[PDB]
């Protein structure tokens, strides 16, 4: 869904019409055994609380 | 990506990368942190 | 000649035009100061919302010291009433009021952007046996589309 | 008069045109299941 | 008198028509 519609907007040379049939996220994946996942959770949790991710998303 | 993960040279992903099943119970994920769906460009 | 040309101009032009014819981050929120606001937008009394507010802009928690804490049904109904002038309140919650709602209230500026995006989890127990088959089985139902039914089933609306 | 009697024919003709622009289509239909 | 009465009349069954058209 982003990717497609940045693109359209960037160009505005095609439209964009189909419905989101589907939902999902982006994550971050590690090895099985990794203290660094539960921190990098919480980071971003602060991150999306905080008010960076739109921040930088703007 | 996560094949070559799994060889062992990389060690964590970052990327636009979504969730789904077989490499979820392969290797988990972090929280999401952008969130999306599926769509069809097309032309005017 | 000029005349009829003119007239047959300014008709084809009238057919045409006639079958044309068928958040906080705002200075208006961001100033609590000002005597504009009639109410101190509302919210409920001990949400998450709260401490999000409180840990983000303390001089908008301490403005609302006026809010309709018991009810969202009371609340819509003063806001319904003009008494209110704004809640703020979960996305979800308010989207199903939206939707089923009588008279068709728009929620924001039509379904806009959404502070501290996040979603609805399973409060389980610190290392529980149980935190890799729970989320296994939720990604199984959701890649298996049929949330998409429940929701048609129990989120649905008129308005649109 | 003249433009004025035009433009209020091309008005009249907006707004005739405006005043002319079954609720249960199955089971399916979710005013049913409210 | 009458022609402004026939022509808003005549105006107006247009517009129904050109309604109906849709």
């Amino acid at each position: 869904s982003a990717v497609l519609e940045f693109e359209a907007s960037q160009k505005c040379d095609l439209v964009t019409t189909g419905e989101l049939f589907f939902r999902s996220g982006f994550g971050i994946g590690m090895r099985k055994d990794s203290p660094w996942k539960q921190n990098v959770s919480l980071s971003i949790l602060k991150s999306h609380e905080n008010g960076f991710m739109e921040d930088l998303d703007k | 990506m996560m094949g070559e993960l799994l060889s062992g040279q990389a060690d964590m992903i970052v990327a636009p990368l979504t969730i789904n099943n077989e490499r979820a119970q392969y290797i988990e994920f972090s929280k999401p942190f952008k969130y999306q769906g599926l769509t069809i460009l097309v032309k005017k | 000649v000029w005349a009829f040309f003119a007239v047959i101009f300014l008709a084809s032009y009238t057919a045409n035009l006639a079958a044309f014819m068928i958040g906080l981050s705002d200075r208006k929120f961001q100033r609590p100061q000002e005597q504009y606001p009639p109410l101190k937008f509302g919210t409920v009394p001990n949400g998450s919302t709260e401490k999000n507010i409180r840990s983000n802009y303390p001089d908008m928690h301490s403005y609302m010291v006026r809010y309709n804490q018991p009810r969202v049904e009371e609340a819509l109904t003063q806001l319904k009433a003009g008494k209110l002038d704004a809640f703020i309140y979960d996305a979800a919650v308010l989207n199903y009021m939206a939707r089923k709602d009588e008279g068709c209230k728009l929620v924001t500026i039509g379904s806009g952007k959404v502070f501290a995006t996040t979603g609805y989890g399973i409060a389980l127990h610190k290392g529980s046996r149980w935190k890799r088959p729970i989320d296994l089985a939720l990604l199984q139902f959701l890649g298996d589309d049929e949330i998409e039914m429940l929701e048609r089933l129990w989120l649905s609306g008129i308005c649109h | 008069a003249g433009f004025a009697m035009i433009i209020v024919a091309s008005y009249t003709a907006n707004l005739a045109a405006f005043l002319v622009l079954e609720r249960i289509t199955g089971i399916n239909d979710p005013r049913l299941r409210n």
